[PDB]
């Protein structure tokens, strides 16, 4: 736990390196705050020293049940000679169902707004922008995957 | 020079805001305003009045000044010579 609690926070700092993923991060919480989807993944700094592993023991308990949990693989495997090797664990260690309530969710707010971290030393300034859309299941989804396709792309380095 | 571009240099400030439709025109502007107008009105009516006291002082005093001064001839010398 110390030694990686150690590793994530001298992460933590590091992780400006790479400004990709900062703006991202600025970018949800832009239009999904009030809700969870909003947060960074590997969440505030502090908590991760508060960190205690019984904490992790609920959420090791809470969420790593199954219906939640899914199996899969490929392969010169076919199926049956899958699932009798699959069989008796988990079958199972349970891996239970019981509730953690039900299934606990909710849809977001979408916010219109802006943010903006003004640093004026850096030589270059990413930009990220967009607007919310469809969920995973949805029938729009694909229709739109085209028109950006269309729309497509550019780079300093291609030969086009 | 190029105005946007140049003019100062500046890091690590950060800046939020919303679009205008998430929110409203008065958000209590009558109730939470009303102190704010409040407030600043002394702040200036300290060194805004004197003056214009002095002005309508005068302004009456000399209207009146003038008044007597002129109104009445028989007013020192009467009409007995």
């Amino acid at each position: 736990i110390e030694k990686e609690r150690d590793v994530i926070l001298q992460e933590l700092q590091e992780n400006d390196t790479s400004m990709r993923d900062v703006v991202f991060n600025y970018l949800h919480a832009t239009a999904f705050q009030g809700t969870p989807l909003a947060q960074s993944v590997e969440g505030p700094s502090e908590n991760v020293r508060k960190l205690s592993r019984a904490d992790l023991t609920e959420y090791l308990s809470r969420h790593y049940k199954a219906p939640r949990m899914v199996l899969a693989a490929a392969g010169g495997l076919e199926h049956r000679q899958l699932l009798d090797l699959a069989q008796k664990h988990f079958s199972g260690l349970s891996g239970t169902y019981d509730e953690d309530a039900v299934p606990t969710l909710s849809p977001c707010r979408f916010t219109g707004s802006q943010i903006c971290h003004r640093e004026d030393g850096l030589p270059l300034a990413h930009v990220a922008i967009a607007v919310e859309g469809p969920g995973w299941a949805h029938p729009d989804n694909v229709a739109l995957q085209v028109a950006n396709a269309i729309i497509g792309h550019y780079d300093c380095t291609y030969g086009g | 020079g190029r105005q946007f571009g140049h003019l100062t240099r500046v890091r690590h400030v950060i800046t939020y805001s919303l679009s205008p439709f998430e929110q409203r025109a008065f958000p209590h502007y009558f109730s939470k305003g009303i102190p704010n107008v409040l407030r600043r009105t002394r702040a200036c009516i300290l060194r805004v009045a004197p003056p214009f006291v002095a002005f309508y002082l005068v302004y009456t005093w000399g209207t009146q000044e003038f008044e007597k001064s002129k109104r009445k001839n028989p007013a020192a010398y009467e009409n007995d010579r």
